[PDB]
């Protein structure tokens, strides 16, 4: 009857290799844990039954142990199990009030594998009794007990002080999220000494990682009630604000993990600076596919000031995420310098063009020529266009490679948007810069200056050595270098979870608890360093190296002075930096970055201003070419592990017939390759300046070696004849691979057919750049391009208007109209339909669409896509797929009302498709579409409930908390009416106006067709912006009846009263906007 | 049944509309934006019958750089657009007008002006919203202007007085003494504006009648105890009985309005074989009796300083586009949908007196022109039936431009 190995902030009871609690002792052997305060609880039990872990430490003498249950202990892991009265078990996540971090671990040195059982305590208000047994199993009648365990978690919280967002269930539940609904809200309110927790549903993971140890720098205001002041360093009651050494700064050749863990980091230290009791699952949460990503933390007792921040769940399978708002309820700023006094401002960028083939002085002498030509076509459309701007350019021009541009959001220029007002110091400012950048565009952001950390180490190295730091721990497909107490085996996965931020090398670990590390600069910034690397995401931090695959960090340039040298991308050290937007991007998710300023070294919201910057990046849908060597490593992992079903990569990864080291890549124009090799591991580093040539000797080339690529002779073209600009700067050790591209036209003069150049990477894989006569035949047959300007069809009795598309670019037909442009001018209420194929239909197996979606990515400016609702609100969308003919159709009915001249373009392309006829090859073609609308007529006689639609509906009801309305509408024949309600709302009755109440018939639900057979209908259940709309038009109805609808919600209701009556109260003014 | 005239224009929820919005969130904001560079004119060139023209501006506390010129518009307005010469709006000679300044919204300030059709002379006043001084990275803002050319109504005013108040500036052609047996009957010429003064009128004053089928284009509005009745440009019969009831002095006064019948020869085209219909057309070219799908056309032309003409088209079948709310742009070798344009913009007149009728399968589209067009204009309406098409063209070469 005693206690165990309770270790205050850590809890452990090791029965595997602990002399205290091992079978070696012939006396009482048991342990007890009074766990508490969001701290880990480790149980390191012996092997129960022959398990596939190791041998020797699990010899025959040590193998006769067994106790129920012997469940799965490999990489696949279920919730930790706790034994009960019946000698059976129950899940620990329910035995205790919501356990998290239930993972198994083993020791590696000398193969001392043991079934380590770690789990982090959740909020608990009572003393919970969990009891185990430890039993020896030699054989029947020889089963003898030798110990037991007893977990006795204690009270540490109260129901009132604990707030939780159980995202699994509720109106805000994230499970129901789909392609149409992406996010739902939740919040936790915490006053002095409160408790907050997060629990993403199964299938989600918590981001940003290390939360809440480091969180957003949103708000920071002091409170007079505080009893202890703040220091911002490792001193006082906090233990953070130091940087790693032996994980990222000290590397060796054998370290191959550098680019595989650049996922999420770089968050600020405020919560640590604020003494917050932060607990996190590090960068590797539970196996969330069958577990809940959960975390907990507590408000510090001695600290009562104001802070704001948030963290998010995430899942890319359905583009669904959930935001978690965290704030201090003790908001002691409700009257001074709060959100009301926070001035909101906006900024526009300065635009230039990147030096794709130019140098420094060219920035002033030559890039003007590049800049002064692109916008001429946009000017032509703005002014010259009168009917329709077809693609009449068919000689002496190129488009794809010339669209590169550069954008800059300088705040040192616009000091007013980030600095305090010179005299009106009674307010604080907030600013937001918007950049609508596109592919092949360099984005460089300028902000105030703030520098990085500077760790230190000290020790009297003499007559002493530290050789007890050689051990690793393996769990969940990964091996970690960590440390263990020699006797008590007291450590933590929390230490492992934070090991991404710390490391130990040599013998210098003297007095770490007292550190006052500071930056070399004073100004506040978020993130502290490399903002363009750890890009902000509004209220979320992510690393751009892995989040945006293929991104290149471009060197900063404050000034090209006489002392200029090879600078770097480090921000905000010099306040300048640059990145490149890859042509291919996984998703359209936008990114941000924060900038700030202050007066002294210890400032806050009382003496600081906040600025924001926005840069948009386009998505992509077509897979890249090239070999991903890390994908070959993933294949070897698939050999290693079995639960890697999600084997998805963004590269086609062309495969040789028998060989894997070979990468037979064909240099095809109008294609992008993605050969992925870490940093400059590509060998030779001068490649392709120095390459090795092998010849077509073996068609499969199964018998090849990478080391052979060292002895070859080259006398063709030359060595230094063509030079390009720098596109890889290894100064940042987290840079991506080089990019290779080609223009719209290609030349056949310099090709070598029966020989291939090669380069090597990872010492195993071989790159092969080949060219085939098929490409030359394709270009020689496709160069002769014919363009036809056709017109569409229509009807007036039905008010229909549609074009013919699919019958034009068939690749199995002889072409005399290799390209066709379709322009069709429409008006209000016109139902446009677009028929296009996919990359599966016969003769269309390689069809792709540009822009990347007809419904949400149309073009508004020349070669610059934008959503339809951003400039053409109230547009109905319906994308469908045919059952048999593999035909994709879209509906693009124009909104009833338009206030300005409108003309947008959206194209198609089938040049990648071909077919074989009579042993001859017939290739694909290209097509384009243009639409013209102009203003509308008889603006909607209804009411809007979203505000932004104020120019489309007569009434614009801006929603307010617990609002009510009576939208009475009286319309006649040929009169347009409708309403718009928020998507999150529910239409009661459903499907209005399709089925509506009756004003006079006791609000009886009546079908729209039954009410009047001449009523055309069209509905928008949801749209991208998040609104719901309904449309109705009456056409020559010989009756005057009434009906009603109602938009309803928990905190908002809107009633629509409708009566049909011919009338005219318009003098036809039709307010004339010259635009 | 009976209510004061002014109450008939308040029977609407929310707002009545017809606002020149130049706020930051308005129709065309003046903020520096790369998305637009052209000038802004919310011009409404037309007669005004107590019509509401409203200017929406951002709050100065939110946009101090946003200027209002004149600062008290519409209380003070400009008369010289090029020179911006400020004069009090009352000095313009506007008759029985009123202005409002509504600021019951934290997001914007509203200015509303109502103008009566009783100005003795044509009045043109301008208000300017200037944001070009917003120097953001040397990106100047845009300028907006509200053009309100209050044209004196181009017809005589037949005013009848049945109130205890005096209208100083009205002709006062008729009064209570002219009501025989509490009934007054008057004749109105094509387009004449009839005005009745009465404190208590029926809600259907001049809105209903016995033979007023030809009188429906009227934009009947009520204000200052006055009921304004804008006669349509064209009628087909003399007996167009439009009735109203006034309760002045507790007496059931009856007012009857009828046209000064003079059928206007339509300076248009008639593609229908029914050349003896209720309408008369200058040009006629029957679609029938035409074989081999032979196309027909008729080039109608008009040219006069002032226009009191009737232009329209009569043809069997369907008109593509459905004239006259949309008509083809004449500039094309083939007048296909690519040339679709609004007639209100094609001939630069928004006061077109539309008049549509149908006889069996014959679609008749007519519209009246009063005044003059600032520029020479032309339009074409195509009539198609089965396999044959008829081309209608009007060229209105007014003495302008």
């Amino acid at each position: 009857t005693a206690q165990g190995i309770k270790h205050n902030n850590v809890h452990l009871c090791n029965f595997f290799d602990n002399p205290e609690l091992t079978f070696d002792n012939n006396k009482i052997v048991l342990c007890k844990i009074d766990a508490e305060l969001f701290s880990e609880v480790i149980i390191q039990l012996p092997i129960f039954g022959t398990k596939n872990v190791e041998e020797g430490v699990q010899n025959e003498e040590y193998k006769k142990f067994s106790l129920k249950p012997s469940l799965v202990f490999d990489d696949n892991n279920n919730d930790i199990k706790v034994i009960g009265k019946e000698k059976n078990e129950v899940s620990i996540s329910l035995a205790l009030k919501g356990v998290y971090g239930n993972r198994i671990f083993t020791f590696d040195k000398n193969g001392k594998k043991g079934e380590g059982i770690s789990f982090f305590i959740p909020p608990i208000k009572q003393d919970t009794d969990l009891k185990f047994i430890i039993n020896e199993t030699i054989d029947n009648s020889n089963i003898k007990q030798r110990g037991l365990i007893y977990i006795f978690v204690r009270k540490n919280v109260s129901e009132n002080s604990f707030k939780l967002c159980d995202f699994t269930t509720g109106s805000t539940s994230l499970m129901e999220l789909n392609s149409q609904v992406k996010e739902k809200k939740c919040t936790v309110k915490i006053k002095k000494g409160d408790i907050f927790g997060l629990k993403c549903p199964k299938g989600f993971a918590i981001f940003p990682q290390a939360c809440f140890s480091n969180v957003l720098l949103e708000y920071y205001k002091s409170d007079y009630e505080d009893s202890e002041h703040i220091n911002y360093y490792i001193h006082k009651d906090k233990k953070y604000n130091l940087k790693p050494k032996d994980v990222i700064e000290l590397m060796d050749e054998n370290f191959r993990e550098l680019q595989n863990i650049q996922q999420y980091t770089g968050i600020s230290n405020i919560t640590d600076v604020l003494h917050f009791k932060n607990f996190n699952l590090g960068n590797l949460p539970l196996n969330f596919k069958n577990h809940y990503s959960t975390a907990y933390a507590k408000v510090p007792d001695t600290f009562n000031s104001i802070i704001n921040f948030s963290c998010n769940c995430y899942n890319p399978e359905k583009h669904v995420y959930g935001t978690m708002q965290v704030e201090s309820d003790n908001r002691n700023f409700d009257n001074i310098k709060k959100n009301e006094n926070v001035i909101k401002n906006f900024l526009l960028p300065n635009i230039e063009k990147y030096a794709l083939l130019l140098d420094d002085e060219e920035r002033q002498k030559k890039i003007k020529q590049q800049q002064e030509e692109e916008q001429q076509e946009q000017i032509l459309k703005d002014q010259d266009d009168r009917l329709s701007r077809h693609d009449d350019y068919n000689k002496n021009h190129t488009y794809i490679l010339y669209d590169s541009n550069e954008h800059i959001c300088d705040y040192e220029k616009n000091e007013s948007l980030i600095s305090t007002l010179p005299n009106d110091t009674k307010k604080i400012q907030k600013s937001i810069c918007k950049i609508n950048a596109k592919a092949l565009d360099v984005v460089t952001i300028k902000c105030p200056h703030t520098k990085n950390f500077t760790p230190k180490d000290y020790f009297p190295n003499s007559s002493l050595i530290t050789n007890d730091k050689k051990i690793v721990i393996t769990f969940d497909k990964k091996n970690f270098v960590t440390y263990i107490d020699p006797t008590k085996k007291t450590f933590s996965l929390k230490d492992i979870y934070i090991q991404s931020f710390y490391g130990v090398s040599l013998d210098h670990l003297n007095q770490i608890k007292k550190i006052h590390e500071e930056w070399d600069d004073v100004h506040l910034f978020y993130p502290p360093h490399n903002v363009l690397h750890n890009v902000v995401l509004n209220n979320h931090i992510v690393n751009l190296s892995s989040a945006l695959e293929g991104v290149l960090f471009m060197k900063s340039k404050v000034t090209g002075d006489e002392t200029a040298t090879k600078k770097n991308t480090t921000l905000p050290t010099d306040g300048v930096s640059s990145i490149l937007i890859p042509p291919y991007v996984k998703e359209d998710i936008t990114f941000h970055l924060f900038c700030g300023k202050s007066t002294t070294k210890k400032p806050n919201k009382k003496n600081t201003s906040l600025a924001l910057i926005h840069i948009h990046i386009s998505s992509n849908r077509n897979i890249i070419h090239g070999c991903d060597f890390l994908y070959l490593e993933n294949q070897t992992n698939d050999a290693i592990s079995n639960n890697n079903n999600n084997s998805y990569s963004i590269f086609t990864h062309n495969k040789n017939t028998e060989n894997n080291l070979i990468c037979d890549i064909s240099l095809i124009p109008k294609t992008v390759i993605g050969i992925k090799c870490p940093n400059k591991k590509l060998n030779p580093q001068t490649c392709f300046d120095e390459v090795y040539y092998v010849k077509q000797e073996d068609v499969p080339s199964k018998t090849i070696t990478a080391d052979k690529y060292n002895t070859f002779s080259k006398d063709k073209i030359g060595n230094i004849l063509k030079n390009a600009i720098s596109i890889n700067n290894p100064d940042e050790k987290d840079n991506t691979y080089t990019y290779l591209i080609l223009p719209e036209k290609f030349e056949e003069e310099l090709i070598d057919t029966k020989k291939v150049l090669a380069c090597t990477c990872d010492n195993k894989y071989i790159i092969h750049m080949k060219i085939e006569k098929s490409t030359m035949d394709k270009i020689k047959i496709d160069e002769k391009k014919t363009i036809g300007k056709d017109i569409c069809k229509y009807d007036v009795t039905t008010k229909v208007a549609t074009c013919e598309i699919i019958d034009t670019i068939d690749s199995s037909v002889l072409k005399e109209h290799h390209t066709v442009h379709y322009s069709i001018t429409l008006s209000r209420w016109d139902k446009l339909i677009i028929k296009y194929p996919t990359n599966e239909k016969t003769h269309f197996e390689n069809f792709f669409v540009n822009p990347f979606n007809l419904k949400d990515k149309v073009l508004y400016n020349y070669n610059k896509p934008i959503n339809i609702e951003h400039i053409l609100p109230g547009a109905i969308t319906t994308d469908i797929y045919d059952t048999r003919t593999k035909i994709k159709q879209y509906i693009l009915r124009i909104p009833p009302y338009v206030h300005k001249d409108i003309h947008f373009s959206l194209e198609f392309n089938n040049s990648l498709s071909l077919t074989k006829q009579n042993q001859n090859i017939i290739y694909g073609n290209v097509a384009k579409i243009f639409i013209h609308i102009n203003q509308g007529y008889k603006e909607i006689h209804g009411c809007d409930f979203t505000g932004k639609y104020s120019h489309l509906f007569t009434y614009s009801k801006k929603p307010l908390p617990n609002d009510d309305d009576i939208c009475n509408v009286t319309i006649g024949n040929n009169t347009f009416s409708g309403f718009a309600c928020l998507s999150h709302f529910e239409l009661k009755p459903n499907n209005c106006f399709s089925s509506v109440y009756d004003y006079n018939e006791a609000n009886k639900v009546k079908k729209l067709f039954d009410l009047s057979t001449k009523v055309e209908l069209d509905h928008i259940k949801q749209n991208t912006s998040g609104y719901t709309l309904s449309y109705i038009i009456f056409n020559k109805e010989s009756t005057k009846l009434k009906f009603s609808c109602t938009c309803s919600s928990n905190y908002s209701n809107y009633t629509i009263r409708i009566t049909f009556d011919p009338n005219y109260i318009i003098p036809e003014p039709q307010s004339r906007a010259i635009i | 049944d009976f209510c004061k005239p002014s109450s008939l224009n308040s029977e609407i929820s929310g707002f009545i509309g017809y606002k020149c919005n130049f706020s930051n969130e308005g129709v065309h904001n003046l903020k520096p934006d790369m998305r637009e560079r052209r000038s802004i004119f919310c011009t409404i060139h037309s007669y005004f019958i107590y019509d509401k023209i409203r200017l929406i501006i951002p709050k100065k506390s939110s946009s101090p750089e946003f200027k209002i010129l004149p600062e008290k518009c519409f209380q003070k307005v400009y008369t010289d657009y090029e020179n911006r010469v400020e004069t009090d709006i009352s000095e313009l000679g506007l008759i029985e007008y009123e202005i409002e300044e509504n600021d019951t919204n934290p997001n914007y300030n509203e200015r509303t002006i109502t103008i009566s059709p009783f100005s003795p002379k044509d009045i043109e006043f301008f208000c300017f919203c200037d944001n070009t001084e917003k120097v953001i990275s040397s990106i100047e803002g845009r300028s907006a202007m509200v053009h309100v050319r209050v044209l004196k109504y181009p017809h005589n005013i037949l005013f009848t007085n049945l109130t205890n108040d005096l209208f100083t500036y009205l002709p006062k052609t008729y009064n209570e003494s002219n009501f025989v047996s509490n009934v007054l009957e008057v004749e109105l010429n094509d387009g004449e504006l009839f005005v009745l003064a009465c404190e208590l009128i029926n809600k259907k004053c001049f809105q209903e009648g016995k033979e007023k089928a030809l009188y429906k284009s009227n934009k009947i509005i009520y204000h200052k105890n006055l009921t304004i009745f804008k006669a349509p440009f064209y009628v087909t019969s003399k007996d167009v009985n439009t009735e109203c009831t006034c309760k002045f002095k507790n007496n059931n006064y009856k007012i009857v309005l009828k046209p000064k019948y003079e059928k206007k020869v339509i300076h248009g085209c008639n593609f229908s074989s029914n050349v003896s219909s209720k309408h008369t057309f200058t040009d006629s070219l029957d679609i029938s009796l035409v074989d081999d799908s032979a196309h027909i056309s008729c080039n109608v032309h008009l040219s006069e300083p002032k226009y009191n003409h009737l232009v329209g088209l009569n043809c069997p079948g369907d008109i593509i586009p459905d004239c006259f709310f949309q008509v083809y742009q004449p500039e094309s070798e083939e007048l296909e949908p690519s040339n679709i344009v609004y007639l209100d913009s094609q001939i630069n007149i928004g006061d077109i007196e539309y008049y549509e009728d149908a006889e069996g399968d014959d679609k008749i589209k007519l519209f009246g022109i009063v005044g003059s067009i600032p520029k020479t204009t032309s339009f074409t309406c195509i009539c198609k039936k089965d396999k044959k098409s008829a081309y209608m063209t009007v060229t209105i070469d007014s003495a302008y431009y």
